[PDB]
């Protein structure tokens, strides 16, 4: 019941903000729980992509909760988005 | 017109009439087994211990504990350089916990990445191996080109020098894997592996704009890379 | 200079774009019982004292304990001066375990840029909030 | 006693005076300043910040009034920690060179990271309270 969430975008190109759009509606509505989102560009902060071995933009690195898991694009197929957030099996 | 950097590569320099072309990017095509890894390593060992330019290797499928001692497999230690800050393993290989794909992408972290590092450790020289491993952990043919493609730009700006390996299909037909030479387009070095017994050979098929000596020579791999048997 | 080691790693760690948030009033620290009180307390107190003794070590990775740190401290809303008595605290138990071996306690205030480390961190995530 | 065990208990104290929350304009922002702008802030912050260092460990001083005026201006204008740091940096770096000239120990630059504490502690509670709070 606690959510702990970086997003690596890419500027501000259409799939990044695509995927925060759709990542934001989904926390405050269809999530309930506590969570922190963390919203990361890589053309700024390179050093964070290097910890975290990211590859692709838009990606969704899921801290909490467990196991930590990966998720890549512009995240129009919600529900891999939804298992992840445990709100679907 | 155009300048090269030596490699040091037993007998390369002279077919290739200087090395590598500097500031651009050189293709290494080969089926498995043909030393294009051993090729690539040994390209930035070189750099480092003969000509002090640090070295970044970028990864896509080998673990970089894995590059580490399959280079101790051909005769180098790689920790020292890396203990000393001169070579530096960019691991881009897949998450063994797998990725979820779940909407369209690129490439862009790894490329900022990539220029990260090179700044970071005031790198000359860059190696990539295997850019044809990318083509199948993401099914977008399309997409992983034009990022490869826009890879090899930055390299450019960057004024860097690069190699990247690509797997074959056979000794005899297609120049690499999923036509990233369509791209990627102006150096490309093959090697080839054919029966007795195993003859191993390096083709220089084109270095746009310079010399070269043209047609396949044979290698061995004793301690490194070591052409012979052209004059 | 590890002073201008830990200048260079908030400028490749910190300024975010942007961190989006919900917390929960009945699980702030000064809002649970006494037994989830200290309970909090001590999680916070071990994940500090593994950054502090990881923190100067080459090929470790404090980073992550420092964001799991922070973000536990985060959602608590425990302040600044809870995190500043963590430290002191454990900085106090150092002190009296490094006075039984007879060694210097000046190793001791290289942890102070361990604790700029961690505040720098915390505050971050309040700077670069999107509240509602 | 202890200097750090009575930052401790001043940041203590500190906790009951202050607002809840608070909310700022983002007009005065420095990220939103002209290049001019921006550079007569800094210049005003390592001016105060100099000041704060000198006078800190001095018994008679008021230097918690003038930390009070440095983090106002610093959390208005929503300067980083980051910032402060990098001022306290060069700030050293000068009074570095500065000793060698003189043949002094550097050993009391050590001293001088309690007073970044006690300025980045107090810039930090107050983003603490930079969002609502009950």
């Amino acid at each position: 019941k606690t959510a702990v969430l970086k997003l690596y975008v890419a500027g501000n190109t259409p799939n990044s903000v695509r995927a925060l759009k759709t990542l934001n509606n989904i926390l405050e509505k269809e999530f309930k729980g506590v969570y922190a989102l963390k919203v990361i560009d890589v053309l700024k902060n390179p050093q964070l992509a290097e910890e975290d071995k990211i590859l692709a933009t838009p990606t969704l690195a899921k801290v909490l909760p467990p196991p930590v898991r990966r998720i890549i694009g512009d995240l129009s197929n919600r529900e891999k988005v939804l298992i992840a957030l445990r709100l679907l099996a | 017109e155009v300048k090269k950097i030596p490699t040091m590569i037993e007998g390369f320099d002279d077919i290739s009439h200087g090395g590598l072309p500097q500031g651009a990017t050189t293709l290494v095509s080969g089926t498995s087994g043909t030393g294009k890894t051993l090729f690539a390593v040994q390209f930035l060992y070189n750099g480092i211990t003969i000509f002090n330019e640090p070295g970044i290797f970028v990864t896509f499928e080998e673990s970089p504990q894995d590059i580490i001692k399959n280079a101790l497999s051909f005769g180098w230690n790689l920790q020292s350089l890396i203990d000393q800050g001169k070579l530096f393993i960019l691991d881009a290989s897949p998450d063994p916990d797998g990725q979820e794909v779940a909407g369209d992408f690129d490439l862009s972290a790894l490329i900022e990445r990539i220029q990260y590092a090179i700044r970071k450790y005031k790198a000359t020289r860059v190696s990539i191996d295997s850019v044809t491993a990318v083509f199948q952990q993401y099914d977008a043919a399309s997409v992983v080109r034009r990022e490869i493609f826009r890879l090899a730009f930055r390299l450019a700006q960057l004024g860097v020098t690069t190699i990247m390996t690509t797997e074959r299909v056979d000794e005899y037909g297609p120049v690499a894997r999923f036509g990233v030479e369509e791209f990627v387009s102006d150096n490309v070095v093959i090697l080839r592996n054919v029966l007795e017994r195993r003859r191993r050979t390096v083709e220089i098929l084109k270095l746009r704009g310079t010399t070269h000596m043209k047609g396949e020579y044979p290698f061995t791999i004793n301690n490194g890379i070591n052409i012979f048997d052209y004059k | 200079d590890p002073q201008h080691r830990l200048s260079q790693k908030l400028k490749e760690r910190l300024g975010y774009l942007g961190v989006y948030y919900k917390r929960d009033t009945a699980f702030f620290f000064r809002r649970m019982s006494p037994a989830d009180k200290r309970k909090l307390l001590d999680e916070l107190r071990s994940i500090y004292r593994t950054i502090v003794l990881e923190y100067f070590n080459t090929d470790a990775k404090v980073n992550e304990r420092i964001d799991e740190f922070v973000s536990k401290a985060f959602f608590a809303d425990i302040s600044v001066s809870q995190v500043l008595e963590i430290h002191v605290e454990l900085m106090d138990t150092f002190s009296k375990q490094l006075k039984l071996e007879g060694r210097s306690e000046d190793i001791l205030l290289d942890y102070r840029l361990t604790l700029i480390d961690v505040i720098a961190h915390l505050s971050e995530m309040y700077r670069r909030s999107i509240p509602r």
